[PDB]
């Protein structure tokens, strides 16, 4: 290190560095010119006095805005930090009829829609008091016993606040209190006190993928981290955008077991955010971020991640997005035979993993084409382009879209899922951040959904006034009732996921479990030749 | 990066070290790193942050260390340190007279340095004096030379550039002389012919083509070499002339940096530039290749001088290493075997006076140990010369101790009776005029075969590098006789500075006087 | 000397390698940028779009199974040419489509982007301003005035055969009764207008025409977009989406 | 993008590989691709970033590679790495004799290279020596010389250019010489003459005009080839002569990038360039097209120069291959049919040695396999010759071995008894310098129809190439008998190498002790 420190110094022998030690003159460009103010900081890091004497001068400042809270400020600050779990008395005197009765005596734990955490609640809900009209009352209950969590809100909605996702009451009262957060922090931080500062905040990998989290950690021994997963989650993240509220520290202090990010976040004098007594700062929202770097560290014996970030307006961040979906309508519109000007692949993203979801389009893509016969893509295209649908890639909950809700029209008829399928919109909806519970990877999730789609042409072309699909037929229902039980038991559920799940089984990457479907269930395989032959 | 002398290369890389390496294709001056340029075979330059050209000659420290440069300077000149100039002298091949019955002969020719030396080309022709004609005894009746006649002299020369650059347009003037001082003759600067090419170590014309005739064979004189009676006289007992060279070359040839082209630039004449070469350099004469004498110029250091005190330091085991080829295979200095001790050093009065200095303030005797230590300073000039050969007045190799003579002769490849095929080192046969044969009764007897002083040259060189002595030549035409298988035959060697040129003062004709050396001594029985 | 050799040595030295597909794509986007983006939105507005295709054009399933009879073709300049050979036809009807073919010389030469952009301006004329019969009096003005003009050979570069024996001067009446040969004149005028080096041929033997035709594609062509949207009841309602929304 | 050189290409594509290829009608430079261009049958080509001309001649690499060139530079030249230069030499047609009755012979001249081979060219004519006229025996008396006489010298000649590039004002000087030193006579340089231009292989003046006159005929000097009695018996004895001649050509054709206008700069003059030239590349020198000596120059890499090591590594097999012709329908080195096998490899003992160590570090001793493994160096000579013609010292096609002689002749178009019309591969008529006919007794005797020494051409060709012997031009005018149908008629061919040039010791003028190939023998009555 010293040795190639003092080459790249001395003017004179900088470029014999660059000659003979090519990968040692970048290390040492990038190393000496912006990473080298960083990791001053952290060494005043480490001095209890300069974090409290920073934390001083910082307080000053705030003095003011401070000194002129209101009651109202305080609360609102208050819920912010802590959500307000449901009280149960207050759901059972909100329903007081025959349902609950009925609701008594019903197989609780038999119902795959719920979470644990909403088995729990029932379960203990029922100190007050299957295959029917039981499970879609417990659809609407479930909109009813979530907790009131702002933060997990904004999330979801991407900063669509008017999103018709939820009970109307619940969502004027969600409005005003954000309005009138958003009121609250009018301080920018902008000052001639100080220059560049820097904030901290500890994060939890499952936050962003549940996909990669499974195994970012090496599954011997906890400390270290596996070099091969990592390449990976660094190879494409380079910026990220912040719709939520940011709840940051001002010094570092010890990370619980599940976080393994170190966010470092430097600001711009011009963003606006508010100061908290408990030596923590709330940030305005719609904040866009690039990332500078992304390492592994050690600590403490311990292996970490750290993450470092700009705050730039978010518009610039926005402009990559849409040139990024002008790429990519135009590759495919060529590579697939679409008219030249179509909307096809248009995503959506507003969260902190954005970068990889676009670049991921790029790769579900690609081996969505290799894998399928060119003719029953091309085919079925064109059934989606002769009408408005297109795919959508996104990084907020199915349900707040914009396609999924309308149709639907009930509110208790909310989906949210890895991917779904729109008949009445002809749209394939995947969201990235979330992990199939069976599916191994993106590509799987896809193909599952695309068979949905398949299903509703080729039940289209046999009689174009009625909307069917291809199971529904006296001769399909029969062949689910023989081979339907020889496969994966999640497909076993119904017709649909039965379809979806062969589809994507016969098109598998792998052909081992090509064969396994050819031996397990013969019927089918010809059967579904025979459909996929309409072209 | 500061770089005064706008020669490329900045100041530091200048004074401390550098050199050019090739990276894949391209190629890069680089700082002189002790590591990766020592295992590369790669030469640690240094030069004068200060001057265009360290060693002042028409080249830029740059273009020299780089390669953009005419590709004709010689490869060991192409150091930064090494001045690279001109050197051309006449060689003559061979002379033919008569009056205005043709004596033709052979002549062996050498460049000559002789003592306050001073920087002036001259050679020395040496006509054969050995009989090629039985009858032909006394020249002056083969010809039949009056006393009130006169000769007229017809030679054919050819030009040598032993130095280190090109000339191209120019050939110089250059003045026969015979005696001390009778100038016979200048040879005209012949105009606006020359337009070939004198690269170092050629000849002109080629070896492969007419040498230059001397006489015009025109109508410019009908005789211009004529010679009074008395001079050839002269000439007949020394057998020797000078031929006398100066400095005019031609213009010199450069190197574009546009486009790379190396034209002859008619601003710039080798005769403006010889006087700077000459006066800020120190000279080293060497005649360790094939005792022939090379001269080299080392640019060293003058202390009266602001500018001059810029250049590197140059002690005199450099100068060795860098201008000739001397190298540590062992740490010890050695040119192809021969360990630096079995040569000379000699110096001019002002040079010894600085080195006894030098070796004064160091309390050291033999400059052999302390080699290493020695600094050079502008205007020396220094002769090293092989330690083991004798040397004349002019420091052409002349002889040899007998005993080194007998151990170049130890190795009889065959013998017979019609001659010895010897394979020898071939730097001895240019010290040994002839042989005399001669045998010896098994009584003590002694019959020299080919008893006359113009008889000795019958050793001649076969096409495999094997000399062939040859009886039969100066003999009768007949095969060896022995009168008895008892009989001694004893071969003796004939070295120059022992060599008679003329018949004696009462015209004595026998190898009697002559110092003759023991070379071979085999009974009939070995033969 | 030296600054000579940089600008040959540029155009001859291409740094990197663009690809053998690549450079379809950028062509094909490059000719039709060129065009008033206008133009592009009031296509999409009425339906069909176009489609680039890469081989035979002869031999595409939206064109095989229709309008089989139409094989003989007219270039711009009046020769004829059978579909297969040519380079981009183009079809009106309930789906109004265009079809070019792909090739990289769209850039380097100049006569097949005349052809083109010759047939933009045919589905302008005939397909866009025939819903709104926009060609009218002022055309119809110019038009007139180059028949009858000194010497000018304007109207052999503009007029067809048919036009060339109208023996008096143009009438509203014609162009009701015949409007195909004066929509065809139109896009003449606007493909010489719209290609560089063909602007000047234009302005030199047509001055009224170039004169038109600058201060048609200046500044009015925004309005041709607005009117036609208020045909569309859909643009209506969201006019009065929007007007409500602020002012409310 | 960088560009050091300053030659229009940028660095990084001159070191790894580009092409230049024709985009309809634009021509464009483009970067290498393996898969792409291999299939349009475009070359690779390859120069050094750090030369504005590899090769070091007057055109750049952008310049070749492009076409923007002299039009008149050879194709082969135009790739970077073949250095263009032109190649001079004289070649007389014929000669005629007199006293200041006139012996006027035709003459077939070679251009010669022997061997230490260096770079000057040189030619060699031999004059007829049969018997044009009947009673012209002995040159000595059809011209009335005397031993005081001297004869007149009138040859005619023509200029040929067989190298690469164009000469324009200038035409070079040459000397006429007889044995070994004995110039006659100096061909003047005419001054502002050679207006014309000489294209490679093209001759001056053209094949459709009369060729210069070599005596002036006009009064400069009345007879200046004189030439004494000796020297015309020494030619007698030999019918050999020797033409030198020197390097110095005209100026140098440039292009100028404003108007494409090729002017010939008065500044840049070829004999400036060709020692560059000379001084860093390999020479190959080939027989292989029509026996003729074709040289041609690479550029490779010399160690010792850092600008230098800048060249692309030049492998043997792609030098034969860019420079000749040479090509792999099978993989196989070939040269029109002719396998890479069927030639000899001849090197100067600087390239033998070197050549000697590279087969050393590969393991292996036949190179005609490891041929894409050998790298040369700058300053080798090599030599390809064919294998299957025997050769004189100067390199010149003189004889063969018996087999092939014999097999070039197994197709007899046609017989009779007025002579034969073969049709023969055009390269071995040029070993063969005549035919004995004779006629053979059913009982073994011998009858020789042309028996005399100086009577053997009679070989003419028709106009179709089909060779046609006459006997009745050196019979009696008369056809040709037979004493018996049964007799056969045997026909013999001498070889160059084994003719007869004088008459012998006592004059003997028969065929006997010839050396002669049978060739044809068939019956009386099979004719």
């Amino acid at each position: 290190f010293a040795k190639a420190f003092a080459y790249y110094i001395e003017p004179q022998h900088r470029d014999v560095l660059q000659l003979y030690a090519p990968e040692a003159f970048n290390y040492m460009d990038k190393f000496n010119e912006q990473e080298i103010n960083l990791s001053l900081e952290e060494l005043k890091d480490q001095r209890m006095l300069a974090r409290y004497e920073k934390w001083e001068k910082i307080k000053q400042h705030y003095q003011h805005w401070s000194d002129s809270l209101s009651e109202e400020g305080r609360g609102l600050l208050k819920k912010l930090q802590i959500p307000i779990e449901p009280k149960k008395d207050d759901i059972i005197h909100s329903l007081s009829q025959e349902e609950k009765e009925l609701l008594k005596r019903i197989q609780i734990d038999s119902s795959d829609f719920l979470s644990t955490e909403e088995k729990e609640f029932l379960k203990k809900l029922q100190i007050d008091i299957l295959s029917e009209k039981e499970k879609e009352f417990l659809k609407k209950l479930k909109l009813d016993i979530q907790p009131y969590d702002i933060n997990q809100r904004l999330q979801d909605t991407g900063g669509l606040i008017d999103s018709p996702s939820i009970n109307l009451d619940v969502r004027k009262q969600y409005k005003r209190d954000i309005q009138n957060i958003d009121a609250l922090l009018h301080q920018s931080i902008g000052s001639t006190l100080y220059n560049k500062i820097y904030l901290y905040e500890n994060m939890n990998i499952n936050n962003l993928t549940a996909t990669l989290g499974a195994d970012l950690v090496d599954s011997t021994d906890n400390t270290k981290i596996n070099r091969g997963i990592f390449n990976e989650f660094k190879k494409n993240f380079k910026y990220s955008i912040s719709s939520n509220y940011m709840i940051v520290d001002i010094n570092e202090r010890p990370a619980l077991d599940n976080e393994r990010l170190k966010w470092r976040i430097q600001l711009s004098p011009d963003t606006r955010a508010g100061y908290l007594e408990n030596g923590k700062l709330i940030l305005q929202r719609n904040i866009g971020l690039e990332i500078k770097d992304v390492q592994i560290i050690k600590q403490s014996e311990k292996e970490y991640i750290r993450i470092d970030a700009k705050v730039v307006p978010k518009s610039k961040i926005d402009t990559k997005i849409q040139e990024a979906q002008l790429n990519i309508n135009q590759e495919w519109n060529k590579a697939l035979g679409l008219p030249k000007y179509t909307k096809l692949i248009t995503f959506n993203v507003h969260n902190r993993y954005a970068s990889n979801i676009v670049e991921s389009a790029y790769l579900i893509l690609n081996e969505w084409k290799n894998n399928i016969q060119s003719d029953l893509i091309k085919k079925v295209t064109n059934y989606l382009v002769d009408g408005n649908g297109r795919f959508v890639f996104t990084d907020i909950t199915l349900p707040n879209i914009a396609e999924q809700y309308t149709h639907q029209d009930e509110i208790y008829e909310q989906v949210h899922s890895k991917g779904l399928y729109v008949p009445e919109s002809r749209s394939i909806l995947l969201h990235g951040p979330s992990k199939g519970v069976e599916l191994r990877n993106d590509s799987e999730g896809f193909i599952h959904e695309f068979g949905h789609a398949v299903d509703d042409y080729a039940g289209y072309l046999l009689d174009k006034n009625q909307s069917d699909l291809v199971t529904n037929s006296k001769k399909f229902i029969d062949i689910f009732k023989e081979e339907g039980s020889n496969l994966t038991s999640y497909g076993r559920t119904n017709e649909a996921e039965f379809f979806a799940e062969a589809f994507r089984l016969m098109h598998s990457t792998d052909h081992a479990e090509r064969l396994k479907v050819q031996k397990n269930a013969p019927k089918t395989f010809q059967f579904i030749n025979d459909q996929i032959k309409f072209i | 990066v500061p770089d005064r002398d706008n020669d490329g290369i900045p100041d530091s890389l200048e004074v401390e070290g550098y050199t050019v390496d090739v990276k894949n294709k391209r190629t890069f001056l680089s700082p002189w790193i002790s590591n990766i340029h020592e295992k590369k075979g790669l030469t640690k330059y240094k030069s004068s942050p200060e001057k265009w050209s360290t060693a002042s000659d028409p080249y830029s420290d740059f273009e020299k260390v780089t390669g953009r440069i005419d590709k004709n300077v010689s490869p060991e000149a192409r150091h930064p340190l090494v001045a690279a100039y001109p050197i051309v002298h006449v060689d003559m091949e061979n002379i033919i007279l008569s009056k205005n019955r043709t004596i033709s002969k052979n002549t062996s020719t050498s460049r000559t340095h002789t003592s306050g030396f001073s920087n002036s080309n001259s050679s020395t022709v040496a006509i054969d004096h050995s009989l090629s004609l039985a009858g032909e005894r006394t020249w002056a009746e083969t010809m039949g030379l009056n006393t009130a006649d006169t000769a007229r002299l017809n030679a054919n020369i050819r030009y040598v550039n032993t130095g280190t650059a090109p000339i191209y347009n120019v050939l110089p003037t250059t003045s026969l002389v015979l005696g001390k001082n009778q100038t016979l003759a200048t040879i005209k600067a012949k105009e606006n012919q020359l337009s070939q090419i004198l690269a170092p170590n050629n000849y002109y014309p080629s070896k492969n083509l007419a040498p230059i005739a001397l006489n015009a064979q025109d109508d410019f004189s009908s005789t211009p070499i004529t010679m009074n009676y008395n001079q050839f006289l002269e000439l007949e007992k020394t057998k020797q002339l000078r031929l006398d060279t100066d400095q005019v070359y031609g213009n010199i040839a450069t190197y574009n940096f546009e486009n790379g082209r190396v034209r002859v630039d008619t601003g710039s004449n080798w005769s403006e530039v010889l006087p700077q070469i000459q006066e800020t350099t120190a000279r080293i004469i060497f005649n360790g290749k094939d005792l022939n004498l090379v001269e080299r110029r080392i640019a060293a250091v003058n202390p009266s001088d602001p500018l001059e005190t810029t250049k590197p330091d140059m002690t005199l085991k450099e100068a060795l290493k860098i201008a000739f080829g001397f190298n540590e295979p062992n740490g010890n200095l050695q040119y192809q075997g021969k360990d630096i001790t079995e040569f000379d050093f000699n110096f001019d009065q002002q040079t010894s006076q600085n080195i006894k200095n030098q070796l004064a303030e160091l309390n050291a005797t033999n400059i052999y140990t302390v080699l290493d230590k020695i600094k050079l300073n502008a205007k020396m000039n220094i002769l090293i010369r092989d330690k083991r050969f004798h040397y004349d007045r002019n420091n052409i190799a002349v002889g040899a101790d007998e005993s080194v003579v007998k151990e170049a002769h130890r190795e009889v490849i065959n013998s017979s009776t019609e001659g010895l095929l010897l394979n020898i080192d071939k730097d001895i046969r240019k010290i040994l005029s002839g042989y005399i044969v001669e045998i010896e009764d098994t009584e003590g007897l002694k019959e020299v075969i080919n008893d006359r002083y113009d008889m000795l040259n019958i050793s001649s060189l076969r096409q495999d590098g094997k000399t062939f002595i040859d009886f039969k030549k100066y003999n009768d035409k007949l095969p060896l006789y022995i009168s008895n298988p008892n009989y001694k035959v004893n071969v003796y060697a004939v070295t120059k500075e022992n060599t008679i040129i003329n018949p004696s003062e009462n015209g004595d004709t026998s190898t009697n006087g002559i110092k003759k050396i023991l070379i071979f001594s085999k009974k009939g029985y070995e033969i | 000397q030296e600054e000579h050799l940089k600008e040959i040595m540029k155009h001859i030295v291409k740094i990197e390698v663009k690809g053998e597909e690549a450079v379809k794509k950028e062509a094909a986007e490059k000719l039709l940028e060129k065009v008033p983006s206008d133009v592009l939105e009031m296509y999409k507005a009425i339906g069909g779009k176009i489609y680039i295709v890469d081989g035979d054009i002869t031999k595409h399933i939206s064109l095989e199974a229709l309008s089989e009879d139409k094989k003989k073709i007219k270039d711009i300049y009046g020769k004829d040419a059978l579909l297969h050979e040519h380079y981009v036809y183009a079809k009106e009807g309930y789906e109004p489509v265009l079809v070019i073919q792909s090739s990289e010389d769209y850039v380097e030469n100049t006569e097949k982007a005349l052809n083109v952009y010759y047939e933009i301006g045919k589905i302008l004329s005939r397909d866009i301003l025939s819903k709104i019969n926009q060609p009218y009096q002022k055309f119809l003005d110019v038009l007139n005035t180059i028949k009858n003009a000194s010497d000018s050979d304007g109207q052999d570069l503009l007029f067809t055969n048919q036009l060339k024996e109208h023996p008096t001067d143009f009438s509203v009446e014609f162009l009701e009764q015949n409007s195909n040969e004066v929509q065809e004149v139109f896009a003449k005028a606007f493909a010489y207008y719209i290609e560089p080096q063909h602007r000047d041929v234009l302005q030199l033997y047509a001055p009224e025409a170039f004169n038109y035709m600058d201060k048609f594609n200046e500044q009015e062509i925004n309005l041709s977009l607005e009117e036609l949207k208020d045909q569309r009841m859909l643009a209506r309602y969201e006019k009065w989406e929007k007007i409500k929304q602020h002012y409310q």
